[PDB]
């Protein structure tokens, strides 16, 4: 029964995580887009180094790379922000997987070793809550690094094809499959969250 | 008949000029929401085309990142069928706002038939100090008939050109799309309702 | 080298909006010259009026010749018919201008129902980068050609209204004919003239 | 970047009608030469009818006036055939300079008052190609008037003197000044045709 209501609780959890990372991936996309837009206003700006060409502009290109260099510095460390916010929703996640984990650890034992498997809710035994915590867990581990990769290297790229694709994975995340949002349905409607 | 044979007819006008006030305030709010509709079919569009460039790259940081280039591509063409069919969604709105006034003023056309050879020539296009004549009553639902319809058909032809899937060309959708609206008569269902706001309360 | 059968359709609007541009020139200056001859007709309104609400009253002064309304009424009369006679030289300005642009647009769109099948419907709804698309082309031209007339109905009726009797509406016609206009889109010529002015000079 | 399309299609349209005009004058010289020459035979003619007995009337005379007059009346409109030629080409010089007078009038508002002009290519303003649209268009506007002056005046001279001189100003083009081929090559070097 505490098991159970903590199978509830964390089906809760599990729904909020989600939005938090949805949300933070939405103020880190304001800063990657920023990003781009600095490495798209650098290489504007040295083109009109190239075309005023008066020695005033290899001057301007000391100047214009300094403003560069403390914003994309600023941005790196607001993004790098997003990134550690994105990390305590993992953490969370994990302690929301492992939580789970222990539960039919001690659920299948308590009554030696499978003689019946009682119904925690109505139908779902223990182990699918599994299936979804670890799926659920897997996809944002995959998520995660993968955000952290695309932040190094948006810094360090020039290539616009790249900074587009660059940007295009992070806005819609490609790890969580869009079935992720079925499957948490199918445990909320299970554990009594979502209205009959 | 009634006392005065125009009766019906200012009477269907009372009540046709409110229903174009409420229809005019959908189709607006379903064109605001197709600004953004557009600009991320442009959007996706850079993306889809930047991505497929990129099939051949081999990029150190793609290392350890299974599916990614495969998973990618239809991510986003999820994302793009999404923005469709909301797109589908507000010619829908825009159609019901055409069927409803080229409705309205049909039935009020008809209420005028009526009465056509009863009521006089001369009480159609006498005005009144503050009401217009109801001729021009008249005259004025058609040209907001004709300002729906005649939009509606722009508005479903120029969003076709999504068929062609060319990545330029959905990327000046919302470019002609404020056109279509630029070149019709903007100021035109608004500025009819005004001269009308005196013949309403009345 | 081009499309043979849209060169006839885009020289027939070449030629038929610097027409528009003429007839507008003469409607305009028609206008003008109605308004200071209306505004003498509500002078010699309001002098007859006067006179004729005085004309069953007995001054002491003025019966030492009682053969002065007779004459008085009379030389108010003459000066009337001249008022008249001026505005009816306006109307048929503006009967020659309404004529000149429902005639000019079916010659146009003659030429456009000889290449309606073969142009195509795609070719018509094409706009360019700074002329309209041809849809919105013929379409403007149908809504000149119902501007002027459905003014000159207006003007032609107003100004008929005065032999009518009436003797203070005679005296309230600059009162309603600015009405026409304001009450009609003025500024509605000059807008579609604009937006075609750079598909003139090629 | 649409500017910069239609200026170099200019440059293309603006070497094309040069080319025109210099084909025309050939052929042009060549009907107005064989007219020089009709005058001159004509002349000689006269000489050897001088020379003729004195019991002799016109009898090639009448023949050999009308074949004269016949061919010089088909001569002049063939000279007049190559002067409308030009003139067709003078308008579409006119309307190469008032594109480009267009083009220029978008590129000034675009970038304010207060800011440099980008040039449309390498080293060339937009201004500047309205610049040599104009000089070109008055050089040859000059010209086609003054080869209308030419054509109707050796008809009717008799003066060999100023036949000679008719031909001579036909032939060079007096308008045409020798930098109008250098400043040809200035636009095409720029716009991209010619390589740099």
């Amino acid at each position: 029964m505490v098991s159970a209501r903590k199978i509830k609780d964390n089906a809760a959890d599990w729904h909020n995580l989600i939005l938090k990372w949805e949300t933070l991936n939405d103020a880190g996309f304001t800063t990657a887009n920023n990003i781009a837009n600095l490495k798209i206003s650098l290489l504007n700006k040295d083109k009109i180094e190239l075309d005023s060409s008066s020695p005033a502009s290899k001057e301007n290109e000391e100047k214009v790379c300094l403003e560069y260099n403390e914003e994309l510095e600023k941005l790196c460390e607001e993004l790098q922000a997003t990134l550690d916010g994105l990390t305590k929703i993992q953490v969370k996640m994990e302690k929301l997987s492992s939580t789970t984990k222990g539960i039919c650890e001690l659920e299948n034992y308590h009554y030696g070793e499978e003689s019946k498997r009682p119904p925690l809710f109505h139908t779902w035994p223990t182990t699918h809550f599994y299936e979804v915590s670890h799926k659920l867990l897997e996809m944002y581990r995959k998520e995660l690094l993968l955000k952290r990769t695309v932040a190094k290297e948006l810094a360090h790229t020039g290539d616009p094809d790249l900074t587009l694709s660059y940007l295009s994975m992070w806005l819609h995340q490609p790890y969580v499959e869009s079935d992720s949002r079925l499957h948490l349905e199918s445990m909320l409607l299970e554990t009594g969250h979502r209205a009959l | 008949t009634q006392d005065r044979p125009l009766l019906a007819v200012q009477e269907a006008l009372k009540k046709c000029f409110p229903v174009v006030e409420e229809q005019q305030g959908l189709w607006q709010s379903a064109l605001r929401d197709c600004q953004p509709l557009l600009s991320s079919l442009s959007n996706l569009a850079e993306q889809l085309q930047a991505a497929q460039n990129l099939r051949f790259e081999d990029v150190p940081a793609l290392r350890a990142f299974p599916d990614l280039k495969e998973r990618l591509r239809r991510k986003q063409l999820v994302a793009g069928d999404i923005v469709l069919d909301k797109l589908g969604e507000r010619l829908a709105i825009l159609l019901k706002v055409r069927d409803m006034v080229s409705s309205h003023v049909e039935r009020v056309f008809q209420i005028y038939e009526q009465h056509a050879d009863t009521v006089g020539i001369d009480a159609v296009l006498q005005p009144s100090a503050v009401s217009p004549s109801v001729a021009d009553m008249l005259e004025w639902l058609q040209d907001i008939e004709r300002h729906y319809r005649k939009s509606y058909l722009k508005r479903k032809y120029l969003l076709s050109s999504i068929q062609w899937g060319d990545l330029a060309n959905i990327q000046a959708l919302p470019k002609a799309w404020d056109r279509i609206s630029k070149d019709e008569h903007q100021d035109l269902v608004q500025d009819i309702l005004l001269n009308v706001s005196f013949f309403l309360e009345e």
